[PDB]
């Protein structure tokens, strides 16, 4: 129970952590 | 073929072009060059000593001695400058006898058709879709209709634009997804909204007014930072939208 | 004519106007949360429950609840719209966004206007 | 072909990016964290359970994080509403940017100062 | 503009939601213990003391009278030949069902199972 929450918490960090170096690489490739 | 020429006071800078040819091969890569350099010297002369001596592939648009025109838009280390402009008088660095380079490559957002040269139909096309021409009546005054010395001074400031495009493609929003019109556009919009003897300010505001028009601006000042007429890109842009706002 | 006229005016507005609002709800919240008494070593049901028995606080987390997931949801709109390629894309990805939007909106304005402090 | 190469333009640029970059993260945190505590309608125990899970010293530097992730935001969004509602905004735009980087230095010294002494009298 | 669009749209996704809401209230009532024969107040009650039909019948309640009402906006705007009639009818429309959504949300919003 208190599992599923911290795997949440989890997943909020990667969602997170994927979405700036996501950003930073759509700044800097020339498509 | 003979010799290239004689140098006087030289510093050899050298220059890393990104050269891509559309043909020959599409095996586009960087390219470093040694060329000598003066303190009376330009990004221009030494691409031209580039084209003329060594290489000769080396294709790149540039017109006016120095009543500027807007060809030669670059990215040289980084920012775009008008490679006419960036005036090696100010090379300090070059005492310490390290070696310089300086780094050319086309500006970014535009389909490049050769080396530096790119397609500058998409730029064009955003341009003329706001309507960049006076609308009136239909039944000239014969006598140059009147405009005020204070209606004058409005949209000043904005008939500067030469239209090199190094705003318009140091524009995040304009390398992103979508077509946002542009600093450029938004810039000859605001020339002929702010103008008193015009007929479709509103059809020109109506045009800036959808989902890819004047608020897909993210309030960055990468367009004022580029301009090489000093525009102030940003706050043509803001008045555009508080005339919206307020209106 | 892309979408519903004046639509992109007012959202623009609104995010202006959210994040004045915004700057106190979120901030106050943060404050006396994290560096009021022991911070989060004091946060407990019973905190919960005494701080959620007034009707400053209680309006105070309901204005921040909405103002901020409709601010964070426009925002997210905004990025959606600069990254996606796929117009198919766009669609599914502004669609997941506005379920999760709804979803969190409903169950915050739910645990608000339905909590009660004796529940066992 | 993808050509990979940083612009290297104003610093409105980088502050932009760190704009994006936080209200995003933000976001993310909001939706897991309207979930735990939407958990209260279930029982004390339940709660108590989640939020004890989130006093460890991890979850400490991540709160710290997160204030520095909110505090940005909120000045540099400041520094927006300015520019587009004030007409002598653009002008001041560097301006601005450097009195808010003064700012966050300042109130969030003092703000690791304070939960920092919280974390270590409860180890 | 593209008021259509949403509204079509609103009738598919509506749809997809109301398969599982509605069938497993129709369910729920009809066929799991006793059906109608055991339901009174006592059973509304003790199933109202828990979030999870609480949400079901809000979300049931607002899903599909907002169908049915862009459902029968079309079938009005299909059958009424008259300007006149199309606007007094579509106003009857928006009233009733102002009326039971304002009913239905007073009702779970407030109800309370110690009554008397
Ligand atoms: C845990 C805490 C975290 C909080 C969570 C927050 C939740 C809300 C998030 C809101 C924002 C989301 C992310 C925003 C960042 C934007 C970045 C970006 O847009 O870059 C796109 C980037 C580039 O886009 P692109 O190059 O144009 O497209 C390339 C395609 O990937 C290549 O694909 P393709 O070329 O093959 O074609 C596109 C394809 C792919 O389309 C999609 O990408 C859609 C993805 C979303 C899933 C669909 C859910 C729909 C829900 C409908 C409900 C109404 O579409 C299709 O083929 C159609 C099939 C999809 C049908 C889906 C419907 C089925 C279910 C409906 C009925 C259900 C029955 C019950 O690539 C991505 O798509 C990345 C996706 C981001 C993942 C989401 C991250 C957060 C959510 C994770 C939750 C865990
Ligand atoms: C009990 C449980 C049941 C659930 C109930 C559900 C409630 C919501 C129902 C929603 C849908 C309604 C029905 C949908 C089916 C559509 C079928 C259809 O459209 O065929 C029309 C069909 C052919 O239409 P048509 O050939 O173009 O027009 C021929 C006219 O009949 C010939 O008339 P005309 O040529 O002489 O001129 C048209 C005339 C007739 O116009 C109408 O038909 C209007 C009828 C609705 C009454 C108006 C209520 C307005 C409320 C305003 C609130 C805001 O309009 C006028 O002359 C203007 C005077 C009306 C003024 C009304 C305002 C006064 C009160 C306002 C202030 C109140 C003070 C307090 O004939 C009908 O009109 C049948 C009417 C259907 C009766 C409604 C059935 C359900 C409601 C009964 C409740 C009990
Ligand atoms: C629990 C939740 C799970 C967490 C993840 C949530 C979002 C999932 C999206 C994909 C993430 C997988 C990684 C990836 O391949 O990114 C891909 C590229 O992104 C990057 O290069 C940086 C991301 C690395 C993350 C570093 C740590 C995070 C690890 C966990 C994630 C995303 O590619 P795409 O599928 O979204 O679309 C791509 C993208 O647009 C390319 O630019 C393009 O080349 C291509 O055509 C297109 O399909
Ligand atoms: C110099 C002058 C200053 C001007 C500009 C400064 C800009 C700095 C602001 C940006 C910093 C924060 C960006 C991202 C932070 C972050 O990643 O936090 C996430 C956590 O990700 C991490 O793992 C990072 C851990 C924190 C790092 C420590 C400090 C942050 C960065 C400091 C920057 C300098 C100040 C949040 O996770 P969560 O929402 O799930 O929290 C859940 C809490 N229960
Ligand atoms: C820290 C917490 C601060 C929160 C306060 C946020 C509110 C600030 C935004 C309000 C914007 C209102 C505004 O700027 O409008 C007028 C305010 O004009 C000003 O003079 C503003 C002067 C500077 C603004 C000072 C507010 C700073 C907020 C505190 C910053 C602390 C960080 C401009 O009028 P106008 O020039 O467009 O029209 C004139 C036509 N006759
Ligand atoms: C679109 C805009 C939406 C606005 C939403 C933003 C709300 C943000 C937080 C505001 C909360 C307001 C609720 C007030 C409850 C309260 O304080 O009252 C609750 C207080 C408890 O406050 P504390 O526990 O925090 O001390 O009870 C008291 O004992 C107060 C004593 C007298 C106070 C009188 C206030 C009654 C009404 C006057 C309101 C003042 C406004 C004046 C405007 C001209
Ligand atoms: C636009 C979207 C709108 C959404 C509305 C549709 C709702 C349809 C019905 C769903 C109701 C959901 C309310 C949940 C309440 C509940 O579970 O609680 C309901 C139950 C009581 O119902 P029962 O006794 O009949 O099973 O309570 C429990 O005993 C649950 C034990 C612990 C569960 C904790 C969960 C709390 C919140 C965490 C959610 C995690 C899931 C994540 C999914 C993304
Ligand atoms: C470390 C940081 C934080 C902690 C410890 C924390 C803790 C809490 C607590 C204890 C509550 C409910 C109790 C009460 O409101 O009195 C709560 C609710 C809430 N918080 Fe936070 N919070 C934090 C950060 C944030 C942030 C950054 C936001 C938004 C930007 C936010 C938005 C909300 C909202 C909207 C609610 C209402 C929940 C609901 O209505 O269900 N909080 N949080
Ligand atoms: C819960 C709190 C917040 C969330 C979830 C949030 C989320 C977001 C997101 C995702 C964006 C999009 C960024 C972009 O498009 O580049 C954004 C923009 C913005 N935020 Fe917030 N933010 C929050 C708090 C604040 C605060 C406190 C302010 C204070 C002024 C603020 C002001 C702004 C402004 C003005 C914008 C518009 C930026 C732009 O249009 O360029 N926000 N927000
Ligand atoms: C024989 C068939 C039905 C019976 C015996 C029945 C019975 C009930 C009962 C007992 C309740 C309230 C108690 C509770 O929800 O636990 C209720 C409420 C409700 N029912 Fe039904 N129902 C039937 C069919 C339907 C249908 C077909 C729909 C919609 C398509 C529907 C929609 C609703 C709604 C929206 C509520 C909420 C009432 C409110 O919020 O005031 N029911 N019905
Ligand atoms: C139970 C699952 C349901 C599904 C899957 C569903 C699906 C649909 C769909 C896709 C349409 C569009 C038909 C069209 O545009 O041609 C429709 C129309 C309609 N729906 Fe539903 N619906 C459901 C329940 C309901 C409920 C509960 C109501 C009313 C309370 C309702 C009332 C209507 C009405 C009146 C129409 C108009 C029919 C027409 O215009 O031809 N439906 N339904
Ligand atoms: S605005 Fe300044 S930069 Fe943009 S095009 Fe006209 S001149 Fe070149
Ligand atoms: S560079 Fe781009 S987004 Fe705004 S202010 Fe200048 S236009
Ligand atoms: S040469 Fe014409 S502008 Fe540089």
């Amino acid at each position: 129970m208190v599992l599923f929450f911290e795997i949440l918490l989890v997943a909020a960090v990667l969602v997170i952590t994927w979405f700036a170096v996501y950003a930073l690489y759509r700044l800097v490739t020339d498509e | 073929p003979e010799l290239p020429p004689v140098p006087e006071g030289a510093v050899m800078v050298t220059l890393k072009i990104a050269r891509f040819n559309p043909e020959n091969p599409d095996a586009a890569g960087w390219q470093s060059f040694r060329v000598p350099c003066l303190p009376s010297d330009r990004l221009l002369n030494l691409l031209h000593y580039v084209k003329w001596y060594l290489d000769g592939t080396l294709t790149f648009r540039r017109s006016c001695a120095h009543g500027v025109c807007g060809s030669d838009a670059m990215r040289i280390n980084g920012v775009n400058r008008l490679a006419c402009k960036v005036l090696m008088r100010d090379m300090l660095p070059k005492n310490p006898n390290k070696q310089l380079t300086i780094t050319i490559e086309p500006i970014r957002g535009l389909p490049v058709e050769k080396d530096l040269v790119v397609n500058m139909e998409p730029f064009f096309d955003a341009y003329r879709a706001v309507k960049p021409f006076l609308v009136t009546s239909g039944n000239p005054p014969t006598k140059e209709r009147i405009q005020s010395p204070t209606d004058r001074a409005r949209y000043d400031d904005t008939t500067k634009c030469i239209l090199c495009a190094c705003c318009t493609t140091s524009c995040p929003v304009y390398w992103s997804e979508g077509s946002y019109f542009g600093p450029a556009a938004i810039v000859n919009a605001h020339r002929f909204i702010f103008d008193s003897r015009d007929e479709a300010a509103a059809e020109r505001l109506d045009i800036l007014n959808e989902v890819d028009g004047v608020w897909r601006c993210r309030t960055t000042f990468n367009c004022t930072e580029a301009c090489p007429r000093g525009i102030q890109v940003t706050q043509a842009i803001q008045e555009v939208k508080r005339a919206l706002m307020f209106a | 004519p892309r979408g519903i006229p004046y639509f992109e005016k007012y959202a623009w507005l609104f995010m202006r106007f959210s994040g004045i609002a915004l700057v106190f709800l979120a901030l106050g919240h943060l404050f006396i949360m994290l560096m009021w008494q022991d911070g989060v070593y004091r946060i407990d049901f019973n905190y919960v429950a005494e701080r959620w028995a007034s009707p400053f606080w209680q309006i105070w987390d309901m204005a921040l609840l909405w103002l901020a997931m409709i601010h964070g949801a426009n925002g997210m709109r905004t990025i959606i719209g600069d990254y996606a390629r796929k117009n198919v894309t766009k669609f599914w990805l502004n669609s997941l966004l506005l379920l999760a939007t709804g979803f969190t909106l409903v169950l915050g304005s739910y645990v608000l206007v339905t909590f009660d402090a004796n529940i066992s | 072909t993808r050509r990979r190469t940083l612009y290297r333009g104003d610093p409105g640029m980088w502050s932009w990016v760190l704009h994006r970059i936080t209200g995003a993260t933000i976001f993310f945190f909001l939706f897991v964290h309207v979930l735990d505590t939407a958990l209260v309608r279930v029982s004390p125990q339940a709660y108590n359970e989640v939020i004890e899970t989130y006093k460890t010293p991890i979850v400490g530097l991540m709160e710290i994080g997160l204030v520095a992730a909110v505090l940005f935001h909120a000045l540099n969004g400041i520094r927006v509403i300015l520019i587009d509602f004030w007409a002598k905004g653009p002008r001041y735009q560097r301006q601005m940017l450097a009195v808010i980087a003064g700012l966050f230095l300042v109130i969030f010294i003092a703000a690791v100062g304070v939960i920092g002494m919280h974390m270590v009298e409860r180890f």
